[PDB]
């Protein structure tokens, strides 16, 4: 079969699936709510493998592992305002909602506003937080940053809330959840999996904040703001009951409880393998749990995961459907703790992943609005991406995605809380997630608000949407496992390593005063380029029919992520190792980060830490390109 | 509404 | 062609090789001495690259690296007496040699003899260390171990001697060279290349000494010992000159004086391509470099590598033969100082070399002596060599060498200062060593004696000794090249797991005291163990025509000695990372270090650290069984 | 004997 024929039955199941259904059956009480863990997680975990079973995968199967995890004890949770002697003056509130991984403490201090609590929102705060408690307002970075750039300041607490303006909510009294871990996977075992093989040593992740944190109501956040003084600068935008500093004689005091609890989490998979090469394969992931009832959050990804994995296995079992690699569906639990079975499975089995697992599909959050369709992805994957947006149509609009030319130029790297960001960051398989979104945040997400009757009452047109959802990942699949080409555009590194050396070349006086050069990140970028031009050409000439010169051509594709995965850190230590994608001082925004501070000139500027940066950096590059040009003996 | 026994879906204390 | 064609055509192109001849040519003046990045090392290395040339191997081609080297200088190497005020009493020594890398320093203090300078050494000695300089005998261990060693006893300084019944040298007067980089590579690039693409960012090494070390003769030794007390162990069975300890009055002064210059240095290769797989590869690989005529040390396993590279190039321009897989052979420079060309190229190269290069031959000091012949290597190379010594003869004896049938398990594993070493514990490549030697150490090695003269006049039969070291070498590449198995016996890995679990069942009471379990390890050696055994139950059913189904099941066996390659620590930092041949905490001999301390019960054994390496050597055997083993979703 | 000339195979100070 070619493609015209995929696509087309494809189209045909997808008429026919009923998306609202599945998602409408997801938010039944038997599965609501269904925090990690628990009992209601058990149960859906339960029904996905038992599904799986029932569309006759080649198969079907199962990871335990037992996580650490901080939860909500019976102790208050409260955030009281206090005079200057400790009195209570006013209870403001007992959340109903909590954060995971915060301190547990009970904190006294002034209340200062950091807006969204960016660092450069504390760069240009006038009050100082050194030693105060902080409010800012969900949206725009994780949790965990927001912590962790207020702890970096000295603060000594967190209260998070949801401005009216951001998050239209009737309900002021909303309670909602997240956690503050600055990482993915079970903290307690960071780099390595929950296993009890490895017996659960002591160790503990960087990531942990060493300050507490809480989210509070609307109602709550305005009770404060009314103990408190000065004007929010309008190029904020919250709400006008904003204020940004407690009055003189008030204080504001946190408690947070919570214990820390070994859980047992499940992650359900089934595959359907391959007939050509199907020790290859794609991966396709929805996170199942959530505090709440977690229908955007939770459902609608698990609604795709299932509809996919059925219509995919009808297609095999019915249309004559060969992929020639396989593909793995994964129900995965813990992601609303920080992708932590996902994060556990790909520090379980990577030996077994390496060079295997080829792409990585989220489908999380696919459906929360209907003007925009957003994606977040490796390069090599923007190609296949731009084809599956130019061929699928808007569900509203009749309208085919491709509308913009420079789309490619706007996307927004992965981040933290995104399932897919460690497939690429840490394990380093080029990876995807999508969404059709509004401009605003979807503002159920983590509220007990997150139903099916809320969704469909605010996206009529679900059914049609998910529909669509269902097809770009589909279409996705297809191209990934159906060709003999990868549909992985290598060429895509190019530009972003222009984009590397454009933003370098600014900084040129202070390489000139360091005495340094740019000669071979400029020669280094240059073999890349070649080396990418001279396998297109390979490709070009191959015999598509031999299999053997396909495969050799293919394996050098295979290996192009991997490569930017820096092999000068432990993986142990410093899990996102990818050197464009990943976190710490071996990536390449970080070797800016530390450029720019010379001309500040505060001293902030580490130039024995740059000169390693650059050095590694330059040979990292210049590895990749060596390696994409073919054998040992054939490099200039 | 949650239903009644909401509490079976979660491990934190409810 | 068949194995039986390939080993007589090797015979023959054997018989006809003209070795003294080589190793005589190697020895003239031009080449002589030939210390790292001299004008007579870049000589010979132009020689080597010529021949390669005429030999018309499918490629020739060259790496040039700058390294960082410390050498003797102009100033005064001296060992002298000194009375207990600092007056001269007696010069001892200008020592014609030096040691690499030695702290530049001058210090005072007694002088203790602590034999090799083995830690059981150390252990053992009456005499404290601390504060006092230390003399030992060359042998048993590195120059770079003997002096950390001594150091982590808070010694000064050490001299190092060639005693007369381990080293009969009529002359006592012979000086001698070699390094205390307790490592390998450039120091000064620590886990990254010398390649001017770093720019040589500030980096030092680990493995640095901070303490002065010196050589001296026989002598001078026996002037210092005239000047001790205490008789010296009879079982360390030296002279009878020996002593132990520096008289009430007596202290000695060392001095020594370097200068760390960047020196360029030379890597040359040849490549014969392969004609089925050619981006698979053995290595062959022969030390250039060496202070004085180095005759032993470099000529020898030069002359091997001239000589296999010129009779393959023959067989294949000639005979027909055609190695599916390719061959490279490297002449590598500063190996005198570590190993470093060779590291360098690893460094350097790693993303092209990974699961391309399946093993590495080293060539030098294969022959100095006849009795013994004697071999270390990755177990995966246990059974290629056994066949190899079951039919390839003695060339003094006419009998062939397997003798032992117990001979893999008397094997030593490759130390610091074998450039096999590296391939092994930091590529993880499979890698063997081997000699025709003698019980005692060849006395001349680092000497100016290590001379064509000495050799010949000490080996008469050296041609014939040198063909059989080739004959060796040439079956081992024709077995690894030819056919469509490997020769790779991942099975050899199921004996170092019984020992390595054996060894840590001594210690069940301490792991039942601390409330942990072996249950896992042991069930993981099962899991390897089921492994192996379904692999070779594959290779068994194969279609060995079917070239992708054989493929596959090679690129299993390709992997095992890579999944060893501890994925937790830093390349950078810990670069001996295989869990087995390694370096470091995260090996399995590191582990039983630890638990064997807790006995010993001193607050010397870190239960933190121990828990921490139990899990993480348990998951890195159970990854590496769960990865042989098949693809993911097929691992119980 | 080393060759008269073997410094120029030295590194190191001769
Ligand atoms: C793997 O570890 C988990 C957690 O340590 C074990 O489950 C716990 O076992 C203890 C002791 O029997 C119980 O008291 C707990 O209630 C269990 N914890 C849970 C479910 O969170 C489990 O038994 C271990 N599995 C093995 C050794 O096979
Ligand atoms: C600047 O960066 C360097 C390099 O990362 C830091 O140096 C390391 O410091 C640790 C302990 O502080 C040592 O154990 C490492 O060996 C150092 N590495 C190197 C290459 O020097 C240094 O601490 C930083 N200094 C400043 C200004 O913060
Ligand atoms: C690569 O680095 C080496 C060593 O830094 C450079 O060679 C040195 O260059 C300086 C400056 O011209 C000379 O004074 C030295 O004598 C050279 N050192 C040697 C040979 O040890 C070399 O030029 C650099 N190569 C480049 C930039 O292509
Ligand atoms: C025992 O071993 C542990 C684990 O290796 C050592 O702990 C590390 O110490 C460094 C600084 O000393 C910290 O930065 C690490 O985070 C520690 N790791 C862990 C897992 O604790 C410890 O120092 C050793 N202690 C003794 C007794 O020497
Ligand atoms: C403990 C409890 O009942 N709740 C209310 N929530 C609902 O979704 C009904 C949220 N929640 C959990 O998800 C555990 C806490
Ligand atoms: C500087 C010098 O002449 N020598 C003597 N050596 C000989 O081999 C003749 C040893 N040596 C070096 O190898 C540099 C020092
Ligand atoms: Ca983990
Ligand atoms: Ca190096």
């Amino acid at each position: 079969l070619y493609w015209d024929d995929l696509k087309r039955k494809l189209s045909e199941k997808l008429d026919s699936t009923d998306f609202t259904g599945t998602i409408k059956l997801l938010n039944e009480n038997s599965y609501v709510p269904r925090e990690a863990g628990s009992q209601k997680d058990e149960n859906l975990a339960l029904y996905v493998e038992n599904q799986f079973r029932e569309f006759k995968l080649s198969k079907v199967w199962r990871d335990q592992h037992f996580v650490k995890i901080q939860v909500k004890d019976s102790a208050q949770n409260s955030v009281i305002i206090v005079d200057k002697n400790g009195r209570l003056v006013y209870l403001v509130e007992n959340p109903g909602g909590y954060v995971a991984y915060s301190k547990a403490a009970t904190v006294t201090g002034k209340l200062v506003h950091a807006n969204f609590g960016t660092k450069k929102d504390f760069e240009d705060l006038y009050t100082p937080v050194n030693g105060s408690i902080v409010i800012v307002r969900a949206g725009k970075i994780t949790f965990a940053e927001k912590v962790a750039n207020a702890e970096s300041l000295n603060a000594i607490g967190v209260l998070i809330y949801m401005d009216q303006t951001k998050f239209p909510i009737v309900n002021a009294e909303l309670s909602f959840f997240g956690h503050a871990h600055l990482g993915t996977g079970d903290p307690y075992t960071p780099g390595f999996p929950s296993f009890n093989h490895t017996q659960f040593p002591p160790s503990r992740s960087s990531g942990l904040p060493n300050i507490p944190v809480q989210t509070i109501s609307r109602a709550a956040a305005e009770k404060l703001f009314g103990n408190m003084e000065g004007d929010c600068p309008s190029d904020w935008k919250t709400d006008s009951t904003c204020r940004m500093v407690t009055s003189e004689s008030k204080n504001v005091k946190l408690t947070v409880s919570n214990v820390l609890k070994e859980i047992k989490i499940l992650n359900i998979f089934g595959v359907i393998k391959g007939f050509v090469e199907p020790d290859h394969y794609v991966v396709v992931g929805a996170q199942r749990d959530a505090w709440g009832p977690g229908a955007a959050k939770s459902g609608v990804g698990t609604a795709l995961l299932l509809k996919l994995a059925q219509m995919f296995s009808d297609m095999v079992l019915k249309d004559g459907f060969q992929p020639s690699r396989s593909i793995i569906f994964a129900s995965w639990s813990a992601g609303d703790f920080g992708s932590v079975g996902a994060t556990e499975w790909l520090e379980g089995y990577l030996s077994s992943l390496h060079l295997k697992a080829f792409t990585y599909i989220n489908l999380d959050k696919a459906v929360l609005g209907t003007s925009n369709f957003k994606v977040s992805a490796s390069p090599l994957l923007y190609t296949l991406i731009e084809k599956t947006m130019q061929n699928v149509k808007h569900p509203v609009t009749g309208q085919f995605l491709y509308q913009d030319s420079n789309w490619a130029s706007k996307v927004e790297k992965l981040t933290l809380d995104n399932a897919a960001f460690p497939f690429l960051a840490y394990s380093g398989i080029p990876a995807v997630s999508f969404c059709f979104c509004e401009d605003t945040d979807y503002p159920y997400l983590g509220t007990t608000m997150d139903t099916y009757k809320e969704l469909i009452e605010r996206i009529p047109e679900l059914n049609k949407v998910a529909r669509a959802a269902a097809e770009v990942a589909g279409q996705f699949v297809i191209k990934l496992t159906h060709d003999v080409e990868l549909n992985l555009d290598y060429e895509r590194y190019n530009s972003q390593l222009l984009s590397f050396v454009r933003d370098l070349n600014q900084y040129r006086a202070d390489i000139k005063e360091m005495g340094l050069s740019l000669q071979w990140l400029y020669s280094a970028r240059g073999d890349f380029f070649r080396a990418t031009s001279r396998l297109t050409t390979d490709f070009g000439n191959a015999e598509k029919t031999d299999r053997f010169v396909m495969k050799k051509l293919n394996d050098r594709v295979m290996r192009v992520e991997y490569h930017f995965l820096s092999p000068y850190v432990s993986p142990k230590e410093s899990p996102f190792r990818h050197v464009f994608w990943g976190s710490g001082s071996h990536t390449l925004p970080a070797l800016l980060e530390n450029l720019k501070l010379r001309k500040q000139n505060n001293g902030a500027f580490n130039e024995t830490l740059f000169r390693n940066q650059l050095a590694l950096a330059t040979w990292t590059i210049q590895g990749a390109a060596n390696a994409l040009s073919g054998d040992v003996w054939d490099i200039d | 509404a949650c239903p009644p026994d909401a509490h079976l879906g979660c491990i934190s204390w409810c």
